[PDB]
C-alpha cells in the first residue's frame, strides 16, 4: 500500500472536490431561491443571508485549502528499484516451496 | 445617412458571421466543441454590439421616410417590393410571449417599488459579503 502521507494527501483532495460539489448545490439553491423572492413572498427573506453567507465561505476556504496543497507541493520536492531485489525474493520462495516439498509431514 | 452607413456594416459584418457558422455546421462531422464555443461567443457578442448601436441611433432611423424609387418598377418587382415591405412577427414567436404573459398574469405600482427595495437591499447584501472576506 502507499505511504500515509499520500494517503492524508489524497484524502484532502477528495473533500476538496466533494467542498466544491457542496459549493455547486448551495448556488443551485440560492438561485432557487432567488426565483421565490423576486414573486413577493417575504417569508425565505431571512434563509437568503444565510444562504448566501454559507456560498462565500464555502467558495472561499476551498480554493484556500486548495492553494495550500499547492504550496505543499513546493517543499515536497527532494523528499525498477523492485527489480534489484525483485530475483531475490523469488528466489526465497522458491526455496519455501522445497522446504514444503521436502518436509512429507506439512503437506497437508 | 451616417448611422445608417454604420448599421449597414455591422449588421454586413454579423451576417457573414451567420454565414461562417452556417457552412462550418453544415459539415457532416462535427468539429471540436473549443472552436463551437470560440464561434458561439465571438458572433454572440457581434449580436450585443448589433443591439447596442441599434440602441444608439433611433433617431436617425426613425427620421428616416421610406419611399421607393421613381426608376424602380414596381409592376415587375411588387412580390420583391412586398418581400421586404411585410414586418410581422412570425407566428410561433406571438403565442410564446402570449402564453408568458398569460403565465405570468396602486397594487402593481407598490409591488414595483418593493421589488426596487429588494434589488436595491440585495445588491447592499452581496456588496456587504464581498467585502467582508479578502479576495486579494
Amino acid at each position: 500500500m502507499q505511504p500515509p502521507y499520500i494517503q492524508e494527501r489524497l484524502k484532502s483532495l477528495n473533500d476538496i472536490e466533494t467542498q466544491l460539489c457542496s459549493m455547486l448545490q448551495e448556488a443551485s439553491q440560492v438561485t432557487f431561491i432567488f426565483g421565490e423572492l423576486k414573486r413577493g413572498n417575504e417569508s425565505v427573506k431571512p434563509q437568503f443571508e444565510n444562504h448566501v453567507k454559507q456560498f462565500y465561505e464555502r467558495l472561499d476556504k476551498s480554493t484556500t485549502q486548495l492553494r495550500k496543497e499547492i504550496q505543499l507541493l513546493d517543499e515536497n520536492v527532494g523528499t525498477n528499484k523492485k527489480a534489484l531485489g525483485q530475483d531475490t525474493e523469488k528466489m526465497e520462495e522458491q526455496l519455501d516451496l522445497l522446504s514444503a516439498i521436502l518436509d512429507p509431514s506439512k503437506s497437508k | 445617412g451616417q448611422a445608417l452607413d454604420a448599421v449597414r456594416m455591422r449588421l454586413a459584418q454579423l451576417t457573414h458571421s451567420l454565414r461562417r457558422i452556417r457552412d462550418e455546421m453544415s459539415k457532416a462531422e462535427l468539429p471540436q466543441w473549443y472552436t463551437l464555443q470560440s464561434q458561439l461567443n465571438v458572433t454572440l457578442s457581434q449580436l450585443v454590439s448589433v443591439t447596442s448601436t441599434l440602441q444608439h441611433f433611433q433617431e436617425t432611423l426613425d427620421s428616416t421616410v421610406v419611399y421607393p424609387l421613381p426608376k424602380f418598377p414596381t409592376t415587375s418587382h411588387e412580390s420583391l417590393v412586398t418581400t421586404l415591405l411585410r414586418k410581422k412577427n412570425i407566428p410561433e414567436v406571438d403565442e410564446w410571449m402570449k402564453y408568458v404573459r398569460e403565465t405570468s398574469g396602486e397594487e402593481i405600482e407598490k409591488l414595483l417599488q418593493q421589488d426596487r427595495e429588494i434589488t436595491n437591499w440585495a445588491r447592499t447584501t452581496f456588496r456587504n459579503e464581498y467585502g467582508k472576506h479578502d479576495f486579494k
